[PDB]
């Protein structure tokens, strides 16, 4: 475990314990082997892992957990700005932003697509979202 | 009036609103279009504007920190609409019930994220403090409102730190970053701080009353609604003290016993109780905010914006003025 998932793991825990309508779901484990080994500081590591769990959690939403996840997906996108915010990493905020935006138009667009190849392209693009534009 | 000077400034967010918006994707630019179309007040970005204008300085900041308020404000309605089950907005359908929950659920996270791509250019840590702060404390009242959802009694305190949190921070936060894009006074920059704490908890506290004495018309959804659906707010919490000094406890007897299955002849009940026992105080509580309110306009320079925000406060508040 390194230094950055730490400081994650430690705030996540002190919020289920704090918040009982707090779901603290699995970290993507090949997300975590590629994030431990990224050139960037231990927030802008932080924000990562917390925005991409909080993009994740939107596929697991019911009706029947829905006034758990939801809130739950938008506090990590909450601590995904906490951890760009100070000192204020501006590059990584504009990078990371765009992200978000984009992640969600793709999640649109695959809806509405049957065919083979483009769906396995689009969830590849999915899945790496937040770790490409460090690679 | 207030209309006038800012109506310039009002149709330039509203521009960049829609301009935020663009999507290459066809669902979410519909969905984001549907919300963003629904009659709004744009309430917030009126107080970030104002906010800014108390001292002399022109900045391409200030605009745009008005388009991403409003962006929150509005992903967080997307949000709140499909947790809740509101299936209305004001006379036009929420986003879930015309698309669907995915769309739903992801619009709101598009929202969030063209608001932040929006203030990106503000080199400022001090901004984003404040920002990413007053959102996170959003999350956390809505956390708690949950749990508290069926679960008496519930504190003043706790219920003060519920209203805040939920409808407070977001407006003061308006008037703080309002003032901050464009370095503001300290001393005046915390009285316009404080107005939009002490503004956002009359308006919400007027907003709890209007759910047991308005109709369904200008709630848009059933009266009672909140109690239905489990928040015990102030006007319930002075029925039942009031019932008390009278020597009667059955409503807090009820109200400890409701449940998410509870019938509808013990809201009934409930809500009639509100109605004869819990108004006048909880009004009596919105004045005090309301008054504070008005010292925080009081203790700053004389100008023309502080007649526009005096305006505005006699406005929201007339329910209770
Ligand atoms: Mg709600
Ligand atoms: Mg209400």
């Amino acid at each position: 475990m390194m230094r950055y998932l730490h400081k994650i793991e430690l705030e996540l825990n002190r919020l289920t314990s704090r918040y009982p309508f707090f779901k603290k779901i699995a970290f993507d484990a090949e997300i975590i082997k590629l994030v431990d080994d990224l050139n960037v500081d231990e927030n802008v590591k932080c924000a990562i892992v917390a925005i991409d769990t909080s993009m994740r959690m939107q596929d697991f939403i019911n009706e029947d957990n829905k006034d758990s996840f939801v809130l739950s997906t938008d506090v990590l996108s909450a601590l995904f700005y906490k951890y760009l915010s100070q000192p204020f990493y501006q590059h990584d905020f504009l990078v990371l932003t765009d992200c978000v935006s984009r992640i969600n138009e793709l999640k649109s667009i695959r809806a509405t697509i049957t065919d083979e190849i483009a769906l396995h392209n689009i969830n590849k693009q999915i899945h790496y979202m937040f770790i490409q534009p460090y690679m | 009036s207030y209309k006038a000077f800012l109506n310039p400034y009002i149709i330039e967010v509203e521009k960049r609103l829609y301009e935020c918006i663009q999507s290459d994707s066809e669902t979410i630019n519909k969905a984001a279009h549907h919300i963003l179309s629904s009659g709004g007040k744009r309430v917030r970005p009126m107080f970030v504007l104002l906010s800014g204008f108390l001292n002399d300085t022109q900045k391409d900041d200030l605009i745009r920190t008005a388009v991403s308020l409003e962006l929150v404000h509005m992903a967080s309605l997307v949000h709140d609409d499909y947790i809740d089950n509101s299936d209305m907005r004001r006379g036009n359908t929420s986003v879930h019930i015309a698309f669907d929950k995915d769309t739903a659920i992801r619009t709101g996270h598009f929202l969030l994220a063209r608001a932040l791509q929006n203030i990106a250019t503000i080199n400022n840590s001090k901004f984003h403090q404040i920002f990413s702060k007053t959102i996170l404390e959003v999350c956390f009242g809505e956390f708690d409102q949950m749990a508290d959802r069926f679960n008496y009694p519930v504190s003043f305190t706790a219920y003060l730190r519920r209203i805040n949190r939920k409808t407070a921070i977001l407006i003061e936060a308006s008037c703080h970053l309002g003032a901050l894009s464009s370095q503001l006074d300290e001393q005046s920059t915390y009285h316009i701080k404080q107005f939009g704490h002490c503004i956002g908890m009359s308006y919400q506290i007027i907003d709890d009353i209007l759910d047991y004495t308005s109709d369904e018309a200008t709630l848009g959804k059933p009266v009672g609604s909140d109690i239905r659906n489990g928040h015990i707010t102030y006007p319930l919490m002075a029925a039942i003290a009031n019932l008390k000094e009278q020597d009667d406890d059955k409503l807090e007897a009820v109200v400890k016993h409701l449940t998410s299955t509870s019938d509808d002849e013990v809201y009934q009940y409930i809500v009639s109780q509100v109605k004869q026992y819990g108004i006048e105080p909880a009004e009596l509580l919105s004045r005090k905010y309301g008054d504070k309110a008005k010292y925080h306009l009081s203790q700053l320079q004389d100008s023309n914006i502080k007649d526009y925000l005096e305006e505005i406060h006699e406005k929201m508040l007339k329910r209770v003025y």
